């Protein structure tokens, strides 16, 4: 029975449960490779070697970050457990082909780990760039090793995809139109619009890259007429999908989180915050060249990828605004969740600001690969897609469970991890203006002060992280069971209660049309 | 029990055996390419093929057998190939992608010129345009086994069903022999890299597509196929109709643009 | 059928807290543990 | 070069590290402004007793935070793409000088009329003469005329590197197969420090660049005096 | 041929508590144990080679 | 939310156990690994 | 000889940051006209004006490297 | 386009077999004959050991690690020339 | 480089019936070629293979007008 329910599983909460394991998991590999990052820097010299096992360790930050931590945590985690139940569905329209998205991801993770322990690593940048990434400056199996890593990542993530947008379009109650969906599962949708588009173009540029480093193909060798430039194009018109990938759930979860934590039946602007969370899907296609504006390109596509990266500040200020309008005549309950998504709602907004002013060319051209970018993408990522992961973590965890947390406790978690991610990336933006550049083991004495002042940071966060692993296990370990929660008439996914049976909405909701 | 029409499925170990396969074939394949030994990429090729047999298998057994698939469920499997096409077009889109931008602005190392220095391609009006011929009458007798199925007539859906089948076994094979004879190859340079890499992953859709005409003749040999649900048979000819239309942008593109 | 209701629902026992301790501190510490192992293992190896 | 506890950007050294300085001001006024604005208006929204959570409309105010951003872009993107116009200017040079990256150090070529090449290696901090500078001197120099155009071309011959000057505004990708074209115009003499920004393997970190600009007789004394 | 697939939907809605992917008989549960018997040795062996392979060796 | 007491009270001194192992799970590996360093890039 | 030539001037037809082909136009230019002026009875004083472009803006490992395939009969530009 | 056939009334089966039988299957009779008509072996063009060409940045898997996949003796050169 | 010539022999890049761009080519090859040599100091004389080549195939009238044009301003061929 247990290898049945657990290794064979058909049942979304159970499979959604196995990705919010799998993910928090990697969220411990991925903070202490971003402690080793941290101690390298965290005074002036060498600790560990020179930049091959230093950017080893960034390399492989970044990939478990994204892809074993967020992207199961929210998609899969989150994604599986809520969305069938927000919308009174039985479980996923492939309950098995589910299955198999999830149990790709260890054998994806054992992939990424067998680069690190053989030969050198793979010290490329999760951008994998040409030649460095190619077979004479990385010779091996490292490479190979990551390229295959990234493919099983991609399967498993073009099948949820495919799994995510055939539900959601197909098991509503009859009567329930698409504008009659909640937030968060609008933001799954468009998530698996974008993976399903972008993932495939991904997998060609990374099976170019493993041909031309073991079939002799020159897709990206000058020598045989290829292009290394062609690889990075190839490579970002995934890669700016993927960071609305990453951030695009999130924003569904703040959605209902200060939606709930207000005292609001629903947010604000329903239908703009849709607008805009297809709008925002929609331009992360047409933008990727700004992360090329060092290349080369002639000047007028400068300047339409400058232009057009720049009209995504719009939607995105609509979801902004409509949050702050939800918070708007609330009746404030001023919970742990609440607290992680108003971090969110400012800290999202100067990353995000901060990443209108990389999409400038001109200013891009002393900023690009330099900690400025470095601080921009963590105050999306870490204080953005963090915090709505742990928003929701904490919300949802006595539905998940059945169990409340010590809310005291997890305000304490709160306060210390602001304070860690601040003091670790804050800094960075004058590392950035004043010239540091991005995957460096070392720096000029200079940059002394800032480097120290983002290391100690780090720690802090550390902290935050070891808190978080005690608090979730004083909650199993006292079991408060779950009553009541407020606002199940705007929140269907608690109305089976703590937790909700292994089979739910076996009869469907009853919803007339009128 | 329930009184929703969409199916809970039996708790089943193919999602475990075929992660487990993606595992075997790509560590495989790294052994292959580093360390002289197909060992582990054969095992994955027999796991992965062992797996999709039982996974589809007990498709058919939930369907066919058990009556599973209702209108409900049938609608949320359209989606779902569809979707899956959608994928497949993007992956083909970046290895048109990676051609076009050799071929637009060929380097001085190719000669400064488009084919390269040295490239003799093939005349895309002997075979390539035999194969253009086959795929797309292929089409017309897919779309002749359809039709037939639809009006209930089992001998004209197995004679079109396998003319297509037919078809699609000969398209193989010519181009397998023109592999062999192409006097050049995937190692010169970037012509030979995007022509044998696109209309390589090309090749195997066609053969992914044969076996998936092939399968869906056997359940119809054995009347799995009503005239009216047949949605194995309808997601093999979408699928089918996909295989000729990338064959088509290859044709106008590598074969006959590029020439 | 399998169990329902809280602590039921999930792939590790939470019947005695102490064993749960146990189990969370190996499942996270190993986790955390690896990169500085493998960095160990890079800088070992040559 | 950066110094201690800097905040900001290189002192300028050309006019369009300028202008950049200049953008760059006017594009964090804005950043700070709605920054604040957002940080302002969570506390307004949190620190009343008063309540309104019946349906509200949205259409009215989401004209003016739509059209508010869009001006608010607008304004940004006008001195970006002028600025960004400006760097693309015909300005005819007086001189070519070609730099190719490798692992790890530069090669630089001044061959409009001699043949002339060296190499560009990292001073090791056990070398550094008494108060050089750690991880950013190097053996040759890119001796160059100050207030002069001058046509600098870049490329590698391996991996890819970044020929990078902050205070001249200056980043251009070295690429294998690909020679890439900036303009450098340095209003002063000195000496003008950059670091390798792509990464390029084991020493990324250790591939600095150094300029030093000097009055044309004086670049024109150095040229002659490698014949 | 003739249509069998009566005696197919009896055969697969027997009420015997197998699952879909045995429910087919004996056969069933071979393939079953050699497909997974060949892929748990085979990750098994593929763990041996990232042994091998994170070592200098040859 | 509402909920039951605790079927099982966490008192503080079972939270300091709880969290003192929690934190040492975390720490002595790792400081093992840092403390060692010089030993590792001799060998 | 309309000379005091100091560096390569500004050419519209590569008016962009990649002057990859305004180097290898140059190459060429100067190798095909040298060719003329030798098989057809001239002087290569008229092929100056390519030359000093193409040894401004070239690498000399291109050069090297295009020098060697002529040398060879591998260099895949026509001359 | 309507082409130049002209059928309908009701696209069926009875349709579609005789678009197969009197035009698609005849093309590729046609173009069949037209490709046996051009078979036949071209010239073999001079060895030139062209740097963009025969590319060998790691040894293939198979073989001697020299020799393409579907290699084809008398069209396919290897890095140093025809073999004999 | 010595003569005995005949007429334009046949010229692979124009191998088919219609003969148009041989004509202009050639033309403008000889055009090219004088205007690269009278500037430098150099000799007309290796223009000769062009020139002998468009008189042989372009019509009069073609020659008479294309001239009248280039002295005009009005030829739209780069010369
Ligand atoms: C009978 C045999 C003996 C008689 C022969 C006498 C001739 C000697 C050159 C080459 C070149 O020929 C061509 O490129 C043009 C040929 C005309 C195209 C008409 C073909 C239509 C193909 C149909 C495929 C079926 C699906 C259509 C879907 C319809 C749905 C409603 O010609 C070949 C043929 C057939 C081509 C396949 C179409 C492919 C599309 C390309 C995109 C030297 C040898 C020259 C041989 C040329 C023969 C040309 C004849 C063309 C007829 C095509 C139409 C078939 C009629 C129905
Ligand atoms: C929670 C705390 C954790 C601890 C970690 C820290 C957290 C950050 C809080 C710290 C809160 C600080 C508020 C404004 C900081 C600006 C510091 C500065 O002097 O900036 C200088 C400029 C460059 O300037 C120059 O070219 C020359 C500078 C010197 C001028 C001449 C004066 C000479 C003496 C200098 C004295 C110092 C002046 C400072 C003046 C200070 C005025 C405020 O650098 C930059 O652009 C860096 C910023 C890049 C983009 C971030 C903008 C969005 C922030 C708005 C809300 C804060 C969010 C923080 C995120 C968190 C906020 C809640
Ligand atoms: C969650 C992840 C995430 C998100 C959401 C974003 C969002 C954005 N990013 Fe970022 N970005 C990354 C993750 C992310 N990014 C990563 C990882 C990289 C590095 C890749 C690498 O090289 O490794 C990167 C790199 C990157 C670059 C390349 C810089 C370089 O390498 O030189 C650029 C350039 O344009 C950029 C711009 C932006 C912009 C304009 C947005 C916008 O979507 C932000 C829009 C939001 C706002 C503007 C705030 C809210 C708006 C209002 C309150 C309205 C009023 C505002 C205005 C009028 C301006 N990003
Ligand atoms: C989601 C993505 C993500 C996240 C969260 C982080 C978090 C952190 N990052 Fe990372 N980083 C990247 C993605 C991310 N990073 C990327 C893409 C790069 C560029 C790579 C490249 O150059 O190739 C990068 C590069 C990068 C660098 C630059 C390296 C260089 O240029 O040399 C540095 C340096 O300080 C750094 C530090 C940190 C630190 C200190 C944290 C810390 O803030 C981490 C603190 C811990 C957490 C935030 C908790 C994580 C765990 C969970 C959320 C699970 C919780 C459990 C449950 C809910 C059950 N990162
Ligand atoms: C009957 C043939 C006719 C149709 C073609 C059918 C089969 C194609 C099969 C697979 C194609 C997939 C990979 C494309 C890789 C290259 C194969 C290209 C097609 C091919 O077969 O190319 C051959 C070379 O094959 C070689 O190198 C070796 C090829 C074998 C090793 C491939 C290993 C790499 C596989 C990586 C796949 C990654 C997929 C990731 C998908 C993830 C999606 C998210 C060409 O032979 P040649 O001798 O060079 O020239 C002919 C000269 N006479
Ligand atoms: C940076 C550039 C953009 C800045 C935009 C700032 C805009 C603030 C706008 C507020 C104007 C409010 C006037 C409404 C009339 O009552 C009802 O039904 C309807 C109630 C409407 C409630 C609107 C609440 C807004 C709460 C603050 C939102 C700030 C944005
Ligand atoms: C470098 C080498 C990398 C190798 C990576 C290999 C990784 C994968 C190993 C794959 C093993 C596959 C085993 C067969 C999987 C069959 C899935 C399938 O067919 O799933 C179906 C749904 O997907 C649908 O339809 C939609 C259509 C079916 C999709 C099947 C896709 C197989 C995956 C191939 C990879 C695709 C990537 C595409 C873009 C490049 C059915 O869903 P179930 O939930 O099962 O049942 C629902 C019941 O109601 C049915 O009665
Ligand atoms: C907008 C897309 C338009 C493509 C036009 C391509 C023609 C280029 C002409 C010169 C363009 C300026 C440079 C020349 O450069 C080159 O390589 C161009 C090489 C091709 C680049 C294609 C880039 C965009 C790809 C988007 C693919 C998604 C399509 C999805 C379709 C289902
Ligand atoms: C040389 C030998 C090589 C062999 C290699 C083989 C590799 C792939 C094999 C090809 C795919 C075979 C798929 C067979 C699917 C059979 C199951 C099936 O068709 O199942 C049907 C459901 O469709 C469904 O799940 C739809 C299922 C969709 C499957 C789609 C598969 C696409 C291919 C995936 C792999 C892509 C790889 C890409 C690489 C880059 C069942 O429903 P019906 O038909 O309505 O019947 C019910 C009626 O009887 C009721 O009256
Ligand atoms: C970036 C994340 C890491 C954060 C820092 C970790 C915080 C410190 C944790 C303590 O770790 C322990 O520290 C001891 C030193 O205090 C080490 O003992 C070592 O030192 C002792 C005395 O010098 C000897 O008794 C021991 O045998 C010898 O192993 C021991 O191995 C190590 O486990
Ligand atoms: C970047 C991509 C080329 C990728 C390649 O090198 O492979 C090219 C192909 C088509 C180009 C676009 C098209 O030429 C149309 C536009 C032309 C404008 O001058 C710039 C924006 C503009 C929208 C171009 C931006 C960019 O250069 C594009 C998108
Ligand atoms: C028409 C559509 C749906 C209305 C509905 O059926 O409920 C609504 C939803 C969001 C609206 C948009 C958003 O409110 C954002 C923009 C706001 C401006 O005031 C008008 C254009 C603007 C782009 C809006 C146009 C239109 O009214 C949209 C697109
Ligand atoms: Cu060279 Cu980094
Ligand atoms: O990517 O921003
Ligand atoms: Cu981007
Ligand atoms: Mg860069
Ligand atoms: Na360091
Ligand atoms: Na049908």
């Amino acid at each position: 029975m247990f290898i049945n329910r657990w290794l064979f599983s058909t049942n979304h909460k159970d499979i959604g449960t196995l990705y919010l394991l799998f993910g928090a998991w990697a969220g411990m590999v991925g903070t202490a490779l971003s402690l080793l990052i941290r101690a390298e820097l965290g005074q002036p010299g060498t600790l560990l070697g020179d930049d091959q096992i230093y950017n080893v360790v960034v390399t492989a930050h970044a990939f478990v970050m994204i892809f074993f931590m967020v992207m199961p945590i929210m998609i899969g985690g989150f994604g599986n457990w809520l969305v069938p139940l927000m919308i009174g569905a039985p479980d996923m329209a492939f309950p098995r082909m589910n299955n198999m998205s999830f149990w790709l991801l260890p054998p994806s993770f054992l992939l990424l780990l067998a680069s690190s322990m053989v030969e050198a690593g793979a010290g490329t940048g999760w951008t994998v760039y040409p030649p460095l990434a190619g077979n004479l400056a990385h010779a091996g199996a490292s490479v190979d090793l990551t390229i295959f890593s990234l493919h099983l990542a991609g399967v498993s993530s073009i099948l949820g995809a495919i799994n995510f947008i055939t539900t959601i379009i197909n098991m509503k109650p009859p009567a329930m139109s698409q504008y009659q969906t909640p937030l968060f599962v609008w933001s799954v949708m468009i998530t698996a619009v974008l993976l399903l588009l972008s993932l495939p173009v991904l997998a060609a540029g990374i099976t170019m890259l493993l041909t031309d480093r073991n079939l002799n193909t020159t897709f990206f060798d000058p020598a045989g007429g290829g292009d290394p430039i062609l690889y990075q194009h190839l490579f970002w018109f995934f890669g700016h999908p993927e960071v609305y990938i990453l951030i695009l759930p999130g924003f569904g979860m703040i959605s209902h989180i200060v939606t709930y934590y207000s005292g609001k039946k629903e947010p604000f602007g329903y239908m703009g915050m849709v607008w805009a969370m297809m709008s925002i899907g929609f331009l992360g296609f047409i933008v990727w060249a700004h992360h090329m504006f060092t290349v080369g390109m002639d000047v007028d596509t400068r300047a339409y990828f400058t232009s057009a990266t720049m009209i995504i500040a719009i939607p995105t200020g609509v979801k902004v605004f409509s949050w702050l309008a939800t918070l708007h005549g609330g009746n404030i309950k001023w919970s742990p969740a609440m607290m992680w998504a108003l971090g969110f709602i400012f800290l999202f907004t100067v990353g995000g600001l901060t990443g209108i002013v990389l999409a400038n060319s001109s200013l891009d051209i002393v900023l690009h690969d330099t900690y400025y970018v470095v601080a921009h993408f963590h105050y999306v990522l870490s204080m953005g897609a963090v915090f709505a992961i742990m928003g929701g973590f904490v919300h949802w965890f006595p539905l998940f469970s059945g169990y409340t947390l010590n809310d005291t406790w997890a305000k304490i978690h709160f306060a210390i991890m602001f304070v860690g991610v601040n003091m670790t990336f804050f800094p960075q933006h004058f590392l950035g203006l004043s010239g540091m550049p991005r995957r460096y083991s070392d720096y000029p004495d200079a940059y002394t002060m800032w480097n120290t002042i983002s290391s100690m940071g780090s720690f802090i966060s550390l902290t935050a992280v070891m808190l978080m692993v005690f608090i979730i296990w004083e909650a199993f370990a006292s079991k408060r069971e779950v009553l009541t929660v407020d606002l199940t008439t705007t929140n269907l996914e608690w109305l089976n209660g703590c937790p909700p049976p292994y089979h739910t909405f076996e009869e469907p909701t009853y919803v007339n049309l009128k | 029990h329930q009184t929703h029409a969409y199916h809970m499925v039996n708790p089943s170990p193919w999602p475990l055996t075929g992660a487990l396969s993606a595992l075997l074939m790509t560590s495989g394949l790294t052994m292959w390419f580093h360390f002289n030994s197909m060992t582990l990429l054969m095992i994955g090729l027999t796991t992965n093929m062992l797996t999709m047999y039982q996974w589809w298998r007990d498709v058919i057994r939930e369907s066919t057998f058990q009556g599973h698939h209702t209108p409900a469920v049938q609608k949320g499997l359209r989606y779902g190939m569809i979707l899956f096409i959608i994928s497949e077009v993007l992956f083909f889109t970046g290895f048109f992608w990676a051609f076009y931008h050799s071929s637009l602005a060929p380097t001085p190392e190719l000669g400064g010129c488009w084919p390269p220095t040295g490239i003799h391609p093939l005349n895309p009006l002997e075979v390539p345009l035999l194969n253009t011929s086959v795929l797309l009458a292929s089409g017309v007798s897919i779309t002749w086994a359809h039709h037939s199925l639809m009006e209930g007539d089992r001998k004209h859906m197995l004679q079109a069903l396998f003319i297509t089948i037919t078809l699609g076994v000969y398209f193989t094979l010519l181009q397998a022999s023109e592999y062999y004879e192409a006097p050049f190859t995937i190692s010169d340079g970037v012509y030979g890299s995007t022509f044998f890499v696109a209309t390589g992953f090309h090749g195997l859709h066609v053969i992914i597509g044969s076996t998936f005409l092939i399968v869906c003749f056997f359940r119809q040999l054995k009347f799995h196929f009503t005239s009216n649900h047949h949605f194995g048979f309808e997601a093999a000819a979408w699928y089918w109709h996909f295989v000729d239309v990338v064959w088509l942008f290859l044709y106008v593109s590598i074969y006959w643009w590029g020439s | 059928h399998y169990e329902e209701g809280p602590g039921k629902n999930i792939p590790f026992s939470v019947e005695n807290k102490w064993r749960l301790l146990a189990m969370m501190t190996l499942f996270f510490g190993s986790g955390f543990a690896a990169p500085f192992f493998i960095v160990r293992h890079q800088l070992l190896k040559k | 070069m950066a110094y201690p506890m800097q905040l900001g950007f290189q002192d300028a050294t050309s006019p369009i590290m300028e202008e950049l300085l200049h953008f760059h001001d006017h594009t964090l006024m804005i950043v700070f402004l709605i920054s604040s604005l957002v940080l302002y208006i969570i506390s307004l929204m949190l620190t009343t007793k008063l309540t309104h959570t019946s349906t509200m409309d949205a259409q009215e105010v989401e004209t003016i935070w739509t059209i508010l951003p869009a001006i608010i872009l607008i304004l940004i993107a006008l001195p970006s793409l002028r600025i960004l116009y400006m760097m693309d200017e015909i300005n005819n040079p007086s001189l070519t000088v070609k730099t190719m990256g490798h692992q790890w150090y530069w090669s630089y070529e001044y061959t409009d009329y001699e043949d002339l090449s060296f190499d560009s290696y990292m001073i090791p901090t056990s070398e550094l003469k008494p108060g050089e500078l750690r991880l950013l001197e190097v053996d040759n120099r890119v001796v160059l005329p100050m207030e002069m155009t001058i046509r600098m071309l870049v490329s590698s011959e391996d991996v890819l590197h970044s020929w990078a000057v902050p205070s001249l505004g200056l980043k251009t990708d070295a690429i294998p197969g690909r020679l890439n074209q900036t303009t450098l115009m340095s209003s002063r003499p000195g000496l003008y420090y950059g670091q390798c920004s792509e990464i390029c393997g084991s020493n990324h970190s250790f591939m600095p660049i150094v300029l030093e600009l000097v009055p044309l007789k004086y670049f024109e004394k150095w040229s002659a005096s490698m014949l | 041929f003739e249509n069998r697939v009566a005696e197919k939907q009896k055969l697969f809605q027997e009420d015997n508590g197998l699952p879909v992917h045995l429910k087919g008989g004996a056969t069933d549960n071979i393939l079953y144990r050699v497909t997974m018997t060949l892929c748990l040795g085979g990750t098994l062996y593929s763990l041996y080679c990232l042994g091998w392979a994170s070592f200098p060796h040859k | 939310i509402t909920a039951k007491p605790a079927k099982t009270p966490t008192s503080p001194k079972e939270q300091a156990i709880g969290l003192s192992v929690t934190f040492l799970s975390f720490l002595l590996p790792a400081g093992w690994v840092l403390y060692h360093l010089d030993n590792y890039k001799k060998s | 000889k309309i000379k005091n030539y100091q560096t390569a001037p500004f050419d519209s037809r590569f008016p962009n940051q990649n002057q990859t082909r305004n180097c290898w136009q140059n190459y060429l230019d100067f190798h095909r006209c040298e060719k003329a002026m030798t098989a057809k009875g001239g002087d290569v004083s008229v092929c100056e004006w390519y030359r000093r472009v193409y040894k401004s803006l070239c690498p000399i490992s291109w050069v090297s490297t295009w020098d060697d395939r002529r040398a060879e009969g591998t260099f895949p530009g026509k001359i | 386009a309507s082409a130049a056939k002209g059928d309908h009334g009701g696209t069926g089966a009875r349709t579609w077999r005789f678009l197969t039988f009197g035009l698609a299957l005849p093309s590729v009779a046609l173009c069949t004959l037209n490709s046996w008509l051009h078979s036949g072996h071209r010239e073999r063009p001079a060895f030139i050991p062209y740097h963009h060409l025969r590319i060998r940045t790691k040894p293939f898997s198979w073989g001697d690690g020299n020799h393409t996949f579907f290699h084809n003796p008398r069209v396919n050169p290897l890095p140093t020339g025809y073999e004999k």
